[PDB]
């Protein structure tokens, strides 16, 4: 037979759901976004394409916050990412209302995964066109997770998605192999700036603005905060030195 | 959202209902299960075909008690039979016992299951059941009875009948060996002889599942004190009894 | 639950379901209505045996003591339309303390059909209707036609059903607006002639119902229709 | 304080309904007709709470006329009384019960027999040779028990109803401003002009 | 049936909207001219048979005492729109003790046009276009064209229906800002006679006017015949 | 052609979507066996961490449904987590409504009935996963019950699921034909874990490190999962075995 | 039992002139025998040259004034910034009040 | 989404017919033939069993003739389960009428109710129609004895003698040949048996392959008798179709 | 491609949503409208399009609150729906929090409103693009909203037919118009020049030009008709 890719949640004879893979293709066409789990926390970084200099710099924020300790970035259909972030915010609000404590990172990951998986269960709904790198600090330490359009999520030492995902992943593997002891918070921020600058090579036609946030127990008291001011310029300078 | 509010079973230009015939085809490919009505009870037997020998044979019950006087066996898709048995056990209470204080008769429970299956063949976004049922029951005012229920929602009373793969051949045997003067033991013997041809592997009490609607078992009531409440008429034959009846063939 | 848009627009600007309902109307029995000077006459065709004419439902149905409705097409949908019209007539009697006008009832049935053409999960009515009667305190006859599309219009004489084009042309050639049929007999005669132009079977397949002001509805027996057909066939002997 | 009387006299049913509608200390109307013609051979008089009476009567009338139009057949007085009793028995266990009592008088053409049914707001239906709703019964029933004969004529029934109305005007503490009297028989429903 | 009712075209259009526009193109002609002395609306009573009483061809309706409406296309679909418009007008009068603005009424009517799909909405868009004429104290006399696309425009003059295209051309050539009421009536009658497939008489053409003094009035056949005779005299006095 | 897209009967009386979900169960290329002891139940599954950037502690196909029931899933991890959440919710609801812990077979039958629902309803797709519940029921002893996307559920003396399912099944069948018993006659659960790992080594013909296996042990009123160090200690004891 | 209403005192007064109008109110807000506030205005400008004051239960009066100001805002939104005539505002306030016919605003209104 | 699989059961054909209605009629055309005859003093229903076998218990069997109340019976042609659903609704409607008016429901009212149900199933809801044709045999004190017929389209008509199911053409021809208005109930029995024996597809017309019922006046009330297999065999050997 | 433009619920083999792209194309066939901003003001210029000489020029700029407004390009009813949603959100903010709705949050809420249609079966994407100007506690803001859901904050932009010319004009004149502080008339004239740069065989008249201005000490005001003559 044929036509198995025309409706969502339809199993093909090879045991696949082609709509999920098409959503993954839509994700791969998006900008690069990375996450690095260090010793005391996590760092998220993203590349924003400056199609024109009419875009107001430092605006059009792509990294979103859930609760006060969860950071989420996504590659793909930005509106689907915002939808997923709103769903996660509702889940975290209900979790705090019921169990008092802020929601743990694995719990939030499972909530988002169940949501996306349910979105891959019916032909009346379209799969999410985003890959989401999220994480933060809870009572069990730092956690970093990546969640695919299939609803499949995993915990990562380092994660990356987008056009430059290949290069970024290679660089992250280098960071994992060279530093088994672990990176610090600001060191991870500078390395994320470097990795984003290296990943931009797959979309060199346009210029890019780097956006970095971090959630670390030592530098931010376990809260997700945007890397701004002097540290952002320091990371940009480190990346520009690592390039040339 | 469940947007399948339309019928998945529609009349073809020839007048056939495709899904009904396809469920019947699924039934024909199922393991053979037969039933024989005697003058002092009814017998229902089937083959307990196990996929892997590592599987527990007792955990694969093809005969299910519906009421203490009504049991059922099937041929077709196991899970559909299981959910139908659950629905039947529930409707036996919500539609009769909780209204009349007594369990339903055989014809009424069979008609309720047939109504369930007919709804499954006309409601929105649902396929028919891929099972044919043989329900054997006894009530005080109609005696013993055996009914066959098809995926179409139709049910027929049978003196004896088989359903499944070699059912046709099995039916011929019944037609040659059935008489209106049969005893429950004679019916069990005829059922064993009929099932012996429909099977090819081992033919023992662990490969056959047989049950009877016969006399009341006061020893199976669990309590003694009310002489009016007799025991249950449904009884599943143990493997030892099946082998003891097989050794004398 | 089921809300699929069955009646939609086509690239050429057509609603195919409404046109197919009109086609179903074209397959239905014939039904003509003629306005007199003081009466209305509804004639209907009873197709082709072994039928109990005592208990079988007639095409002409009473909506209220003063207004009647005949139809052409699927009888099963016509029953639903007639019941809705009767219920709305009783409700209007209850709320307005005045029986429905022929135009109000016609407009209600037409609105129901239009809703069925525009609602989701439902098909249009395969029924075209002829509503005839007199206003509660008016002697002027009223004859309206409604279509599956929801259009309703007044008519001095109009037919629907099978071979309705021939009957409509015969009426256009034999109905004079300057002088309508003065007596009830003239209107009934014109109706039965217009029917015999298509039925070609006799009075056995012709039903006649005459409505007259102040709620005087009379259904002619087979004997009166036989009198009419014999009179017109005797007048036909001229050559 | 409404007078609703009825009497069955071999050939017809006679229904009498008070003409007075009083809201407070003011007689607003003295010519009110407390009956509704459900069918050409079935009339219904009503009494009870303000507004509920006419609403219930006209609703029942619309339903009976709808049945007559749909089936081209006049319902027997027994079936009409059963339908009214069902509606009133559903009213009591509703949100706002209809506080209406009805007297249904009808000539069954099938049996060629006059019938009188009395139903209260609760759904208590009884077939009676003579019936009365409210305190009027406390004066009429025994009186009828003494003067009623099953073989009475419509004129004798009118005289008996006149006697009942005279006793009511004498002993009742309220001026119901007379009674409207109606006769239901095989020839339909007619009204007595001066009573 | 292979796409949804709320499906965009590769050109960026709604299929059902354009199909409903094509359907309206097959409808009767409805022309409107807005001046400083009032707004005139003229429609064609397209009769399919001489037996149809042309008085029952109601293609010009009154929304409110100061707002009138003309319909073109599937006129059955316009019944719900006209009812919604009348209820909106009277409800605005009830809430604010004043007359609803013509633009506000047109917008309220258009809010229903795109309320379709598969909260239970309609199955298809409307198959009728509307010309809504009115007078309010803010913008004076106004004429609005309302499509089933939910979009509405304001026109100094607008023609819809069969042969409206070329009609619009003539409406561009003969309309000026200082045009009067009688001139608008004569122009509507002339364009209707041009775009009609029959001889223009008071039985196949209907006129109506919205004036600040007398509100919305539909002209009786006498005034229409007088204006037709005047138009014939004027056109006969040319070269 | 539409009969192969939704859960309706084909002209041959088959449901192709169910068969394709069965096919999708093997998408992960992970095999898992389950065996019963004297008073415990062991499940072993393959732990494949292909990416270096992955956290190995988060890569798991075994789930602690309740304090007594564990479940190992063969199939994609989205549907696996869906079934795990549903099973945990069902166990909690059972304990609340009926006042005693949900039996293994009862949870298996519930999940199989939900699978049958997905098989007969066309609005939702079957979950392309095979679920193996294991427990030590207070009335049944060590219990292994498996359910599949078709709605079937059945108990086992031992079982296996995956691409190499037939080989492991045959190995277990041969061992139980030799021993002439229906379980592993060993008192300690550590030796039963060792036995299961050893027979998986024999069936698959490949060696395993401590980071290549997932072990779930169910004893009376406690289901747990072994850490990498306990798995490595069992592997050392298996290497000492001759 | 919870009483949903309260008394906040105060007094307002409206007088219409030839080409002007005046709406005045005391700026005293009280509860029982205590002074809540010595300056709490209760006569508000609602736009379109219309002043409004609902005196009585301060919560219901504030809610009514807010709903009427939102009403004039949406009247401008839905009618191309048409000026709200005083009669139109009066009827709109009648409908706003009768909306709670069975749970009224415990206020006396003057515009 | 889901519209791809919707067959649209309640749509018209370009000719002006309902596809599912015509196909359900074609389905009923393969069902066992049923015949109703209304004589001067009774009504007779006779039908042939399609499901026929030596092992079929015919005593407790009911597949063609059903009771609606004490004065109305139905002969079914088509899907037995849909027939039983409609018969249950008809019994409930009859008892509702009885509770409301304290009178037995007239035959035409019940027929119109059931036919309106079958019609509504063919106009909205998107469900397949009931593949069942009904022959109603009833008595009431308004029209006397009544014979009606209804099809899945929702239409119902009154008859003196009528047939549904298979071979309706030959059966109707034989009925029109041998029917007379002044005939009695026994003559109608004879005619129904002869028509079934001449229009059957089986070899011979035996008792075990037929269902029979008679609504007659014999006291002062009407009695509704569903024939037992022995009574069918006796009436067959009396008419001469069989011998003993 | 062929079998992937049936609804918003179907992804293409390359990962595209063709119904969203068809809504974008519906925008591209709409009349042009430009928006720009400085540090004190924000201007929206709108080229209203007519059908004929007798027709009106459809209003393109919609006011959402005294500090926020938008201009449309595309389907007018979808723009009305989104503007009503924005008015309701601003009103909710002002009533519940006594807080003027920021422009960023309004853009986020319109992003959510647009995304809620591009994932559920039934319905369609919005067929309009919006240019939202506002002045809040953060200063002046200009946002471009597409039916894909992506809302971007810009100094200047233009949407509709031939909008690339105006976009390049603002690109060249950025350093000039970003510094037009305190003088709204110069910003309005710059926007008018920008919209003139996108007129192929067209000319600005007194009936076809629409202006909108909002900024410091300047509520969102619309200028139509004679009021725009000074800028033509």
């Amino acid at each position: 037979g044929t036509g198995y890719d025309l409706s969502n949640s339809v199993f093909s004879p090879d045991g696949r759901n082609f709509q999920v893979e098409y959503a993954v293709k839509a994700v791969e066409n998006g900008t690069t976004s990375i996450g690095i789990k260090c010793n005391d926390g996590v760092v998220f970084a993203v590349e924003k394409l400056i199609t024109s200099k009419l875009l107001v710099p430092q605006k059009n924020v792509k990294i979103q916050v859930v609760d006060r300790h969860i950071g989420c970035v996504y590659s793909g259909l930005i509106p689907d990412g915002r939808h997923l972030v709103n769903r996660g915010r509702e889940e975290a609000a209900s979790f705090k209302k019921l169990y008092k404590t802020p929601i743990p990172i694995p719990a939030f990951a499972d909530r988002l995964g169940q949501y996306v998986q349910a979105h891959t269960l019916y032909n009346s709904v379209r799969p999410f066109g985003v890959s989401t790198i999220f994480g933060g600090v809870d009572k069990n330490g730092a956690h970093l997770y990546m969640l695919e359009p299939s609803g499949s999520y995993w915990g990562y030492k380092g994660a990356a998605t987008g056009k430059g995902r290949q290069s970024a992943k290679a660089e992250l593997e280098k960071l994992v192999d060279h530093h088994p002891e672990g990176l610090s918070a600001r060191e991870a921020v500078k390395q994320a700036a470097k990795i984003i600058y290296l990943a931009h090579e797959d979309n060199k036609e346009k210029d890019f603005e780097l956006e970095i946030s971090w959630c670390s127990l030592s530098e931010t008291n376990g809260l997700h905060k945007f890397v701004k001011g002097d540290l952002l310029q320091e990371a940009i300078d480190f990346a520009q030195k690592e390039i040339n | 959202t469940d947007r399948y509010s339309f019928s998945l079973t529609t009349f073809s230009p020839s007048g056939k209902l495709g899904q009904i015939d396809y469920a019947l085809t699924a039934v024909k490919q199922g393991v053979t299960s037969l039933g024989i009505k005697a003058t002092n009870g009814v017998v229902i037997a089937t083959e307990k075909k196990s996929s892997s020998p590592l599987a527990m044979s007792e955990t694969l019950s093809k005969v299910s008690l519906l009421t203490p006087d009504i049991g059922a066996v099937y041929s077709g898709m196991g899970p559909d039979y299981r959910v139908l048995v659950d629905k039947s056990r529930k409707v036996a209470h919500t539609s009769y016992k909780r209204i009349y204080g007594e369990y339903p008769p055989t014809k009424l429970l069979v008609s309720e299951v047939a109504k369930i299956m007919q709804e499954a063949t006309q409601s929105g976004g649902v396929r028919p059941f891929g099972v044919s049922l043989l329900i054997a029951g006894h009530d005080e005012f109609n005696g013993f009875s055996l009914y066959q229920v098809d995926p179409s929602g139709s049910y027929f009373p049978w003196k004896a009948t088989a359903i499944g793969k070699g059912s046709v051949a099995a039916k011929t045997f019944l037609e040659k060996r059935w008489n209106d003067e049969l005893e429950l033991e004679d019916a069990i013997h005829i059922a064993l002889l009929t099932l012996k041809e429909s099977v090819e592997g081992e033919f023992n009490g662990d490969t056959i599942e047989l049950a009877i609607i016969g006399d009341e078992n006061p020893d199976l009531l669990g309590y003694t004190g009310i002489p009016t409440d007799k025991g249950p008429r449904f009884r599943k034959l143990t493997s030892q009894e099946i082998n003891d009846r097989l050794e004398a063939l | 639950g089921y809300d699929r848009a069955l009646s939609i627009f086509s690239p050429d600007g057509h609603i195919f379901q409404v046109e197919y309902a009109l086609e179903a109307v074209k397959r239905g029995t014939c039904a003509v209505g003629v306005k007199g000077k003081n009466c209305v006459v509804l004639g209907c065709e009873r197709r082709s045996k072994l039928q109990d004419t005592r208990i079988t439902p007639s095409k002409v149905s009473k909506i209220d003591s003063h207004v009647v409705l005949s139809f052409s097409g699927l009888n099963a949908d016509s029953r639903i339309l007639i019941e809705k019209a009767r219920v709305e007539a009783q409700s209007h009697r209850l709320t307005l303390e005045d029986p429905v006008t022929v135009e109000y009832l016609t407009r209600y049935v037409a609105g129901v059909q239009q809703r069925y053409t525009q609602s989701g999960g439902v098909r249009p009515f395969g029924v075209s209707t002829l509503i005839a009667g007199f206003d509660p305190r008016d002697d002027e006859p009223k004859l309206y036609q409604t279509e599956p599309s929801g259009i309703y219009s007044s008519w001095s004489a109009q037919t629907i059903g099978r071979n309705s084009k021939t009957v409509r042309e015969f009426l256009e050639k034999n109905y004079d607006r300057k002088e309508p049929p003065a007596t009830v007999e003239e209107c009934v005669k014109l109706t039965v002639r217009s029917l015999l132009e298509v039925v070609q079977t006799g009075a056995k397949n012709i039903e006649i119902t005459v409505v007259k002001p102040d709620s005087d509805i009379v259904a002619l027996s087979s004997e009166e229709i036989n009198q009419y057909v014999t009179q017109i066939e005797q007048e036909k002997q001229e050559q | 304080m409404d007078i609703i009387l009825g009497i069955r006299v071999q050939d017809s049913v006679i229904l009498a309904s008070s003409k007075a509608v009083t809201r407070g200390i003011s007689v607003l109307k003295d010519s009110d007709d407390k009956t509704r013609q459900l069918s050409p051979h079935t009339l219904m008089s009503f009494a009870g709470e303000a507004g509920d009476t006419v609403q219930f009567a006209e609703y029942i009338q619309a339903n009976i006329q709808l049945y007559s139009i749909r089936e081209d057949y006049e319902l027997s007085p027994q079936a009409v009384s059963s339908f009214v009793r069902q509606e009133l028995a559903k009213s009591i266990r509703s949100r706002r019960p209809y506080q209406v009592n009805v007297l249904i008088g009808g000539y069954d053409k099938k049996k060629n027999k006059p019938e009188l049914y009395q139903i209260d707001y609760l759904g208590t239906k009884v077939e009676l040779p003579y019936g009365a709703h409210g305190y009027s019964g406390f004066y009429t029933f025994s009186l009828l028990d003494h003067h009623y004969r099953p073989d009475m004529t419509t004129e004798e029934g009118l005289d008996l109803l006149k006697l009942c109305v005279q006793e009511l005007e004498k002993r009742m503490p309220m001026d119901f401003k007379g009674v409207i009297v109606k006769i239901v028989d095989k020839d339909g429903i007619r009204q007595v002009d001066d009573f | 049936y292979d796409r949804g009712v709320s499906t965009f075209s590769p050109e960026g259009r709604l299929f059902q909207v354009e199909y409903s526009l094509e359907a309206i193109k097959l409808g009767s002609t409805a022309i409107g001219i807005a001046t400083k002395e009032g707004v005139v609306l003229g429609v064609e009573k397209r009769a399919t048979s001489p037996l149809l009483e042309s008085d029952s061809i109601e293609k010009i309706v009154e929304i409110d005492r100061h707002i009138g409406c003309a319909m073109s296309g599937l006129t059955a679909d316009a019944r719900s729109m006209i009812e919604h418009a009348r209820t909106a007008a009277v409800t605005h009068n009830l809430y604010y003790d004043e007359d609803i603005n013509v633009e506000s009424l047109t917008q309220s009517v258009c809010d229903l046009a795109l309320r379709f799909g598969e909260e239970r909405l309609m199955s298809r868009p409307f198959g009728v276009a509307l010309l809504i004429a009115g007078h309010d104290a803010d913008d004076g006399y106004q004429l609005f064209h309302a499509e089933p696309s939910g979009t509405f425009y304001r026109y100094n003059a607008k023609a819809i229906g069969s042969g409206s295209e070329g009609a619009q051309a003539e409406l561009l050539n003969e309309w000026h800002s200082s045009l009067t009421l009688k001139e608008a009536e004569l122009l509507v009658l002339k364009i209707l006679k041009q775009v009609m497939e029959e001889k223009l008489d008071e039985n196949n053409a209907q006129l109506s006017c919205i004036t600040k003094q007398d509100g919305f009035k539909i002209y009786d056949n006498e005034k229409t015949a007088e204006l037709i005779k005047e138009l014939k005299e004027k056109e006969a006095a040319e070269s | 052609g539409y009969d192969r897209h939704i859960t309706i009967f084909s002209p041959e009386g088959r449901l192709y979507q169910v068969e394709y979900a069965f096919k999708a169960t093997n998408q992960t290329n992970i095999n898992s066996l389950a065996v019963r002891g004297k008073d415990c139940t062991v499940v072993i599954s393959q732990k494949k961490v292909p990416d270096k950037l992955l956290d190995p502690t988060t890569v798991s196909y075994i789930f602690c449904i309740s304090r007594t029931i564990g479940m190992v899933v063969n199939g994609p991890i989205p549907d696996a987590r869906n079934a795990a959440l549903r099973a945990k919710a069902e166990a909690a609801e059972f304990r609340y409504k009926y006042g005693y812990d949900m039996p293994c077979d009862v949870l298996a039958k519930r999940m199989a009935n939900l699978s049958q629902i997905y098989t007969q309803r066309a609005y939702m797709r079957p979950l392309g996963v095979i679920l193996t519940f294991v427990s030590v029921d207070e009335e049944l002893g060590p219990s292994i019950y498996k359910t599949d996307p078709a709605g079937y559920y059945v108990g086992y003396k031992a079982t296996a699921t995956g691409p190499k399912q037939q080989e492991i099944t045959t190995n277990l069948e041969n061992h139980f034909k030799k021993s002439k018993i229906d379980h592993i006659n060993e008192e300690s659960w550590e030796k039963v874990v060792e036995f299961a790992i050893t027979h998986m080594i024999d069936a698959l013909g490949t060696e395993f490190s401590k980071n290549d296996l997932e072990v779930g042990v169910a004893t009376k009123d406690k289901f747990f999962t072994l850490s990498a160090e306990n798995i490595e200690e069992r592997l050392v004891a298996i290497a000492e075995q001759d | 039992q919870f009483n949903p209403y309260g008394d906040n005192g105060g007094t307002i007064l409206g007088i219409a002139g030839e080409d002007f109008a005046v709406l005045a109110g005391d700026t005293r807000n009280i509860t029982d025998y205590s002074i809540n506030s010595r300056y709490e205005p209760k006569v508000f400008d609602c736009g379109d040259n219309i002043v409004m004051s609902a005196n009585g239960f301060a919560a219901d009066g504030d809610a009514l004034v807010k709903r009427f100001k939102n009403s004039v805002k949406w009247y401008h939104f839905d009618h191309n910034d048409k000026k709200l005539s005083i009669n139109s505002a009066a009827r709109n306030i009648q409908h706003l009040l009768y909306g709670k016919r069975f749970f009224p605003y415990y206020v006396h209104t003057i515009i | 989404g889901s519209r791809r699989y919707d067959s649209r059961t309640t749509i018209f054909s370009p000719e002006g017919r309902l596809y599912q209605v015509e196909y359900a009629l074609e389905s009923i055309s393969h069902a066992g033939t049923a015949i109703g005859i209304m004589a001067s003093d009774g009504i007779v229903l006779a039908a042939e069993r399609k499901v026929t076998s030596t092992l079929l218990e015919q005593d407790t069997s009911t597949e063609k003739l059903y009771k609606l109340n004490d004065k109305i019976a139905v002969a079914v042609a088509g899907l037995t389960a849909d027939a039983e659903i409609l018969i249950n609704t008809a019994r409930i409607h009859a008892q509702n009428y009885l509770k409301t008016y304290n009178e037995d429901i007239p035959v035409e009212i019940l027929v119109r109710r059931l036919s309106d149900i079958k019609q509504g199933y063919t106009q909205h809801g998107g469900l397949r129609p009931f593949g069942v044709s009904f022959i109603y045999a009833g008595y009431d004190d308004r029209y006397g004895y009544q014979l009606y017929t209804s099809n899945p389209s929702g239409n119902y008509t009154g008859w003196k003698a009528i047939s549904v199911g298979a071979n309706t053409s030959a059966a109707q021809t034989l009925l029109q040949m041998d029917y007379k208005d002044d005939m009695k109930v026994d003559d109608a029995i004879e005619l129904a048996l002869k028509t079934l024996s001449k229009t059957t597809d089986s070899s011979a017309l035996t008792y075990d392959r037929l269902e029979f019922a008679t609504i007659r006046k014999g006291d002062g009330e009407v009695y509704q008798k569903i024939f037992k297999p022995q009574e069918i065999k006796d009436i067959l050997v009396k008419t001469g179709i069989t011998k003993k | 491609r062929n079998n992937y433009d049936g609804d918003t619920v179907t992804f293409s083999p390359t990962g595209r949503l063709f119904q969203v792209e068809y809504a974008l194309e519906a925008i591209k066939q709409g009349s042009v409208t430009v928006g720009l901003r400085s540090n004190t003001h924000a201007v929206l210029v709108a080229l209203k399009r007519n059908a004929d000489e007798l027709s009106s020029y459809q209003k393109k700029i919609i006011k959402c609150d005294e500090h926020m407004g938008l201009s449309l390009a595309g389907l007018a009813p979808d723009a009305r729906v989104l503007s009503n949603y924005l008015r309701q959100q601003c009103n909710y903010s002002s009533l519940v929090f006594n807080r003027k709705l920021a422009v960023e949050r309004a853009g986020h809420l319109l992003c959510d409103k647009a995304q809620k249609n591009t994932q559920s079966y039934g319905g369609r994407p919005y067929g309009v693009g919006l240019l939202i100007i506002g002045y809040d506690k953060s200063g002046a803001h200009l946002l471009e909203f597409q039916p894909s859901g992506n809302v971007t904050e810009l100094y200047g932009t233009a949407i509709g037919a031939r909008s690339q010319g105006a976009k390049t004009y603002l690109e060249r004149t950025l350093d000039t118009f970003i510094k037009i502080d305190g003088n709204p008339d110069e910003l309005i004239k710059a926007g008018v020049e920008a919209i003139s740069q996108s007129l192929r065989d067209e000319s600005l008249t007194v009936d076809n030009l629409s202006i909108a201005i909002v900024g410091k000490d300047t509520p969102f005001t619309i200028y139509d008709g004679e009021a725009v003559a000074k800028y033509i």
